């Protein structure tokens, strides 16, 4: 599996919110290796916390700007891969 | 039926705080 | 009795939208049964008041709103109570402007 | 936003996700199908998707599907008591609205048979609206988690009453409309002639 | 007059916010001069009624607000009139109540 | 006083409803 | 230059929502050296054409799941990076 250590470097959220993020990502990387599930699960940890609506986007390579309302882009980065939460809702 | 100037109830629903901004962010990468 | 005007209308509210689950076909008849408990409530009091009491049903979407009523009358015998609800997602807020004859 | 509406909307979700269980199997089996094809290097044609391409815009008809009926379960309840209240007090009213009509129909004198006819019918729609009403929010309960009588209760027999009044009434609107235009032809016909 | 009290309505409405878009500073204060420049209307209308005038300024976010006035007033001497003015994204809901005495 | 036939007149904005239309479908990583 | 087009995988959208999605990603791809410049000139355009503001996904690897609105919604490949932009509001 993979033992998401969440190095939030730069969380641009509360600390609830990160929270939430973290929990999720390590449930899920606990559960699986799968990228696109992991993000899903942060989505749905972000959508219970911050309301609707709420995504996140977790990639290798990958370049998405946060645009999103201010305290609602929870970023964990588990390692590396930042799984950026920016809930545009 | 005498009428004049009085006070009135001043209810008002305060709006929502949020900020909107398109911030460049990107993943850390590692080999 | 503008405690107990507010206190009718709180308990008018809660019977009618309260918090529960509101739907298109079910938001205007919880609006209109609000009302029909306010105008019952002035009635059964017995008070030789005209009151208009402006129900006012909405959901919460972060969007303003400021529902003010101004009466032409005198303070002797005319008065207006405010109670003031909240709902999960909705909301239920009642003004009655009781002017005498 | 009606109670029917809803019982209707709730019944066609779970025939559409009845339907959709096989068909995502076969979105599953043509996304695996596109991916052994990719695996054989037979990705579909750049104008389409790959066979995992059909599988993908079989995903995203799966999700519209899911989100209709996440949003019909969610009216369904609101449909089922709807129905219900409706159902309840349409049998009841559809029973007296019958019952008053079968006892005290349109019987005045000139051109009785259609005000006659007209009573009756209305009867008769009131018992069988309350009959289909209560029947509709024993369903909608049934498929949306609600709590209805609609069985053959007190207020489906008042409703076949009431059925059976209009009915009667009906056939009294016919039987006087069926005088009444010999009498109009006597009446109307000259008086010399 | 009903029709002329909402015609003076909707001229007070198109001459103070008319469809222009509230603030969160100014939304109660809209509604404010919206109820007081229907309050001079029926003020200068001559009509004997004590005025009674609401106005509330609503925003176009969502926000359903069911708007209505239930009034124990005569119907064929007095009346309690409410409407919604369309705007760009203020959707003013205000009602008014117009009692002989 | 005897209270007229009077109402209540009920015009409420339209609310926002939830179209959960998605369009799921397989996105792969690069390999 | 890399051709940022779609397949027919997922299309459930507005032709000039996805043209101009498409259009402003390429763009701001060839423009921005940096794959974070890229994103933020992308998701500027975005913001500036279908106000402000949202985040899309422009990356190698990409996937999540999200209560998709209509005619802003889409899941597919714009050339090396997956196209995966969904408008929730």
């Amino acid at each position: 599996m993979c033992d998401r250590k969440a190095v939030i470097k730069n969380a641009d959220m509360s600390e609830e919110m990160q929270q939430d993020s973290v929990e999720c990502a390590t449930q899920a990387l606990e559960k699986y290796n799968i990228e696109k599930d992991i993000a899903a699960h942060i989505k749905k940890e972000f959508d219970k916390k911050y309301n609707p609506t709420w995504h996140c986007i977790v990639g290798r390579n990958f370049g998405s700007y946060v645009t999103h309302e201010t305290k609602h882009f929870i970023y964990f980065y588990l390692g590396q891969v930042a799984i950026l939460l920016f809930k545009s809702g | 039926i005498k009428l004049g100037m009085a006070k009135i109830t001043q209810v008002d629903f305060p709006p929502r705080e949020i900020v909107t901004y398109t911030k460049e962010t990107q993943t850390p990468v590692m080999a | 009795v503008v405690d107990e005007v507010s206190n009718i209308v709180k308990e008018a509210i809660e019977s009618a939208i309260g918090g529960n689950a509101y739907q298109h076909s079910k938001v205007n008849q919880w609006t209109t049964n609000v009302v029909e408990q306010t105008l019952s409530q002035l009635t059964k009091l017995g008070k030789p008041f005209k009151y208009i009491v402006t129900c006012v049903i909405m959901q919460k979407n972060g969007a303003g709103l400021h529902t003010a009523s101004s009466c032409f009358w005198d303070s002797s015998t005319d008065g207006s109570c405010t109670v003031r609800w909240e709902n999960k997602t909705m909301y239920c807020i009642v003004s009655a402007f009781g002017l005498s004859i | 936003a009606s109670t029917s509406d809803a019982v209707t909307f709730i019944t066609y979700v779970q025939s559409l996700k009845r339907k959709i269980k096989q068909f995502e199997k076969q979105v599953e089996l043509y996304r695996n199908g596109q991916r052994l094809l990719e695996k054989q290097r037979f990705q579909f044609p750049p104008s389409w998707l790959y066979i995992d391409n059909i599988e993908g815009e079989w995903g995203a008809f799966n999700d519209i599907m899911r989100r209709k009926d996440s949003a019909i379960q969610q009216q369904v309840a609101n449909l089922q008591m709807k129905i219900v209240q409706e159902d309840r007090a349409v049998e009841s009213r559809t029973t007296d609205l019958l019952t008053d009509w079968e006892k005290t129909k349109p019987v005045t004198g000139n051109l009785r048979p259609e005000e006659a006819l007209q009573a009756l019918t209305i009867y008769e729609g009131k018992f069988g609206r309350l009959k289909d009403d209560r029947e509709k929010c024993a369903k909608a309960k049934e498929a949306l988690e609600l709590t209805d009588t609609g069985l053959l209760s007190g207020s489906e027999e008042r409703v076949q009453v009431a059925l059976e009044e209009l009915q009667d009434l009906k056939g009294v609107w016919s039987e006087l409309s069926k005088v009444w235009e010999q009498i109009d032809q006597m009446k109307e016909q000259p008086w010399v002639s």
